[PDB]
RNA sequence: GGUGAAAUUCUUGGAUUUAUUGAAGACUAACUACUGCGAAAGCAUUUGCCAAGGACGUUUUCAUUAAUCAAGAACGAAAGUUAGGGGAUCGAAGAUGAUCAGAUACCGUCGUAGUCUUAACCAUAAACUAUGCCGACUAGGGAUCGGGUGGUGUUUAUGACCCACUCGGCACCUUACGAGAAAUCAAAGUCUUUGGGUUCUGGGGGGAGUAUGGUCGCAAGGCUGAAACUUAAAGGAAUU
RNA sequence: CAAUUUU
């Protein structure tokens, strides 16, 4: 049949966009297509950051933060990213939770 | 008319020496017989006389250039890849 | 640039082409802003600049080629040196000064 | 099978037959 | 001289030792790079058109630019005639017969 | 909808339909009676602009061209023309 | 075997003088005995050091610096400046989405005989009362403000030998005037420069270095 | 008022790799791998093999003079995974206890201006 | 290193990692979107030149010059061919360690042609929105790009933004008004209450895009293209 | 990490 309204992902009135590369399975996918996941707040975490300030000189006040912007494929997003529900009405939501 | 269809200049050989070896000359034989835009006098009167020499007819200045054409593909990216590099000894 | 600005002159203002009718027209000071091509030979370019040094007339080194300048003045042809000897409806006097 | 690997079996049997038609003229 | 030229360039007609008057990369359309340059241990390292590394002296001079006449060998000799005439100004080296004959 | 009057429309509704999709076709441009502060006479100028208009003595500016209507650029005059 | 961590010995790092204190690093090289006397034969190292320790104001926490050793005097030395650069987390933190990044790459030959390649970054902000969350540019404002952000850093020439450049890059007086030259389009964002890398070290500069001493 | 160091903590997958360099960035002090400690060949990427690897780097640093460091975490870099492996968070705490002093954690993982295709192919590595 | 686990493979001649200079070719990050341009391919570093184009404006002009097109042409991703430059990274064949009962596959380290660029060729693909082109009507909404009009608007004298429009473009929701076998659709509606104009393609599945003839190509092949013969099912869409 | 057949 035709199970997606946007059958391709976000490729309408454009034609063929660009490739971009995956993370773990290491295959090329269209850039608009598969998966973009980012949710991080601080990365050096409570493995005694409380006892890292007295494990430091100049107590440094920030404990700095990393940022990546990664692209999964779809066939590793099903194996890693938790989905838990995809019926035939909840293919249509747009929310982060 | 079009006296020969595809052989061009290398129809003087007739029926011999092959097919894929005559046309390997034919995409080169026309390149040494032509007239090139003389970048000094300003006209199109460049012809070879030997492997490398390219005389002009008016003001008579011979560019010692490529073997079959005027400037090689190598010398295309040689006077540029020191113009890239001559400014480094300046600034 | 000035490729449109020569064309404003040639339909309207008197000009002389070539090399010998820009040396005869320069022994009264009656020529203004001799336009010179690039690969015109330095035997004559360094000593009609020397005439312009005494005639106190401007020189524009038109950085296009020799046969390029024939197209700029419209001629189906290969010119080397123009000489605008009057600019009766023009704007070339101060925009190249 | 696919429709791509009988479309390979046919165009590479054809190279066998269009030369055996040039053996027996 | 190679001590007077910045590295990464395209030198040609280089010597091997100063005063030897022309040694290296003189054929039709070949050229040498200089890879690096060593101010301590007065010496340059070229790589000659065989592709072999080389360390040579930093006072060996050299003109800049590929020797004109590059790309003779696109044209096939195409017959015995203009193979006879390229050799009979150089030396007798032709026709070589096969040793199994 | 389902019954209307197309013969006595809202007179304040020509903002709400295009200049070329109304019932009787009508343009929306007009004419600018402008004057130069250095000079004495009046001229009319199209409300939209094209080639830059002139004056009689200090012939510098009455309107400027752009993608929409013109701009007078010194505050002078417009009745209607 | 013979434990080669005990015939090296400790050494110091000193910095130039448009700053506060210059007790920056503490290196160790060797003992400079013949068979490779290492007195003037270290000569090529650089030091990547922060700006919190070097200016005292730890809110210049990023915009790192790299400093380059030139010569030595008696278990001490003096160095000269080698380009101000940013960090691999701020310029990864700074680029939020739904905005536009700009650039300006102007290879500036200095008043003296260097060349240094100052860069620049920019973004566009929500000029609040916004309802429109894209906050992009026309992409002929990108071409527009690039014609002045590639020119306002070209009055670096006619003056400002690099110590005076260091007196002009450290107080962020050059990040001020972008707001005071983009009033055409755009008042304020965190308009930084992100990098300057240099290429044309001319000499040793024997008499232009040790005046930066104290 | 104490001597700084530079740590350069490398941590890929399939190995962890911890050392310390001088503050000049050139002189290298006591490179420690994970593969030297354990003899199982899979615990090169284990946390506990990377735990005491900072200790033998610390007492190597504390016996030559070095007290403080400017520690820098480093992932694989280039066109590889770009996140640290298992032994990253296991190791930075592991030298924080050992009488060392920390200033300005960085990250020195360089990402490219995307280029130069990686392994697998077009259809990529199969599970 | 290297993967699940390890082994091929370099290495106390100094490997891996470290810093410093460099080269060389390849790509254009994060920015990046339910967004732009293009006739469809395709198209993301600036800067300069060359010409061209879409929309929006005008009370400028010409006066039916128009839509779709047999014949015939232009452009046409990737792979491939010829002959050169270059061949860094990846990498058809190939070797080679795992894996296997079997593995010249997946997994692993190297690696040729190639990936790039010039001058020509080839002319096909899921070249897909599998749903011709032009013209007009038929429900509501909300958001975005570009152009224009008015706000006694905010901010810093324009500019940017806010508000109400309107033209054109990519789309999206809601509802079935209608339609359809159903999925679903503002077009797949204005159709058995059967006609706005106009190109191309199809007639059960296989045999088969084959044979043969022609024609183009350097070749791989492309376009045109049957039948003898054999079967009652292939098949679509949703329910258990 | 690896998985073959059931007239
Ligand atoms: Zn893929
Ligand atoms: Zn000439
Ligand atoms: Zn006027």
């Amino acid at each position: 049949p035709k199970k997606r309204a946007s059958n391709g992902r976000n490729k309408k009135g454009r034609g063929h966009v660009k490739p971009v590369r995956c993370v773990n399975c290491s295959k090329s996918i269209p850039k608009d297509k598969a998966i973009k996941r980012m949710a991080i707040r601080n990365i050096v975490e409570a493995a005694a950051v409380r006892d890292l300030s007295e494990a430091s000189v100049y107590p440094e006040y920030a404990l700095p933060k990393t940022y990546n912007k990664l692209h999964y494929c779809v066939s590793c997003a099903i194996h890693a990213r938790i989905v838990r529900v995809r019926s035939r009405e909840d293919r249509k939501n747009r929310a982060p939770p | 008319a079009k006296r020969t269809k595809k052989v061009g200049i290398t129809g003087k050989y007739g029926v011999r020496y092959g097919s894929s070896l005559r046309r390997q000359v034919k995409k080169l034989e026309i390149q040494q017989h032509a007239r090139y835009d003389c970048s000094f006098c300003g006209k199109k009167t460049v012809k070879r006389g030997a492997a490398g020499i390219w005389t002009c007819s008016c003001c008579k200045k011979t560019v010692a250039g490529g073997a079959y054409t005027v400037s090689t593909a190598a010398a295309a990216t040689v006077r540029s890849t020191i113009r890239r590099l001559r400014e480094m000894v300046e600034a | 640039s000035i490729n449109q600005k020569l064309a404003l002159v040639i339909k309207s203002g008197k000009y002389t082409l070539g090399y010998k009718s820009t040396v005869k027209s320069l022994r009264q000071g009656k020529s203004k802003l001799i336009i010179i091509a690039a690969n015109t030979p330095v035997l004559r370019k360094s000593e009609l600049e020397y005439y312009a040094m005494l005639s106190k007339t401007k020189v524009y080194y038109f950085q296009g080629g020799n046969n390029e300048l024939g197209t700029a003045v419209g001629k189906l042809f290969r010119v080397g040196v123009v000489s605008i000897l009057e600019a009766g409806d023009s704007d070339i006097l101060t925009t190249l000064a | 099978m696919r429709a791509k690997w009988r479309k390979k079996r046919t165009r590479r049997l054809k190279r066998k037959r269009r030369k055996v038609r040039a053996r027996s003229k | 001289p190679l001590g007077s030229v910045p590295e990464g360039t395209i030198v040609s007609n280089v010597e091997e030792k100063p005063g030897d008057r022309g040694a290296l990369a003189r054929a039709s359309g070949n050229y040498v790079i200089i890879i690096g340059h060593n101010p301590d241990e007065n010496k340059t390292r070229v790589r000659l058109p065989s592709g072999a590394k080389k360390v040579i002296s930093s006072d060996a001079r050299g003109v800049i630019g590929v020797i004109a006449g590059g790309g003779r060998v696109d044209k096939p000799l195409l017959k015995a005639g203009r193979a006879f005439h390229k050799y009979r100004l150089k030396r007798n080296s032709w026709p070589k017969t096969r040793g199994v004959a | 909808v389902l019954v209307q009057d197309l013969l006595h429309p809202t007179a304040a509704s020509e903002a709400r339909k295009h200049k070329l999709k109304t019932l009787v076709q009508g343009p929306r441009s007009y004419f600018l009676d402008v004057k130069c502060p250095g000079c004495l006479n009046i001229t009319t100028v199209f409300s939209h602009a094209q080639t830059a208009v002139t004056c009689e003595s200090c012939s510098t500016i009455l309107c400027t061209p752009t993608g929409g209507k013109a701009k007078l650029s010194e505050g002078t005059s417009f009745r209607r023309k | 075997v013979v434990d080669p961590f005990t015939r090296k010995e400790w050494f110091d790092i000193k910095a130039p003088s448009t700053f506060e204190n210059r007790n920056v690093g503490k290196t160790l090289v060797n003992k400079s005995t013949g068979l490779k006397s290492a007195s003037d034969a270290l000569k090529g190292r650089v030091v990547e050091v922060c700006l919190a320790d070097l200016q005292g104001s730890e809110d210049h926490s990023f915009r790192k610096i790299k400093l380059r050793v030139d010569e030595v005097q008696g278990k001490n030395l003096l160095t000269n400046f080698h380009g101000m650069d940013f960090t691999t987390d701020k310029l990864r933190s700074m680029v939020r989405k739904w905005q536009t990044l700009i650039e300006a790459n102007v290879t500036v030959k200095t008043s003296d005989d260097y060349v240094l390649r100052i860069f620049a970054i920019a973004f566009t902000r929500k000029q609040a009362n916004q309802v429109k969350r894209h906050s992009y540019a026309q992409s002929s404002h990108i071409r527009a403000i690039r014609k002045v952000i590639s020119e306002i850093l070209t009055k670096e020439v006619q003056g400002s030998t690099l110590a005076q450049l260091t007196s002009k890059l450290i107080p962020e007086v050059i990040n001020k005037e972008i707001e005071n030259a983009t009033k055409d389009i755009f008042p304020l964002q965190n308009i930084h420069v992100r990098k300057v890398k240099l290429l044309k070290q001319p000499k040793f500069d024997v008499g232009a270095l040790m005046a930066l001493h104290g | 008022s104490q001597v700084f160091g530079v740590a350069r903590i490398y941590a890929s997958f399939n190995d962890t790799f911890v050392h310390v360099t001088d503050l000049s960035g050139k002189e290298t002090i006591a490179r420690v791998t994970g593969g030297m400690k354990v003899k199982a060949d899979r615990d090169e990427s284990s946390p506990y093999a990377a735990m005491l690897a900072a200790q033998d780097v610390a007492a190597k640093c504390k016996e030559v003079g070095i007290t403080a460091v400017h520690v820098k975490i480093r992932a694989t870099g280039g066109t590889r995974t770009k996140t640290p492996g298992p032994g990253g968070q296991a190791a930075l705490r592991a030298l924080a206890r050992s009488g060392l002093r920390i200033g300005r954690i960085e990250d020195v993982t360089p990402v490219p201006s995307d280029s130069t295709r990686k392994k697998g192919g077009r259809r990529g590595r199969r599970l």
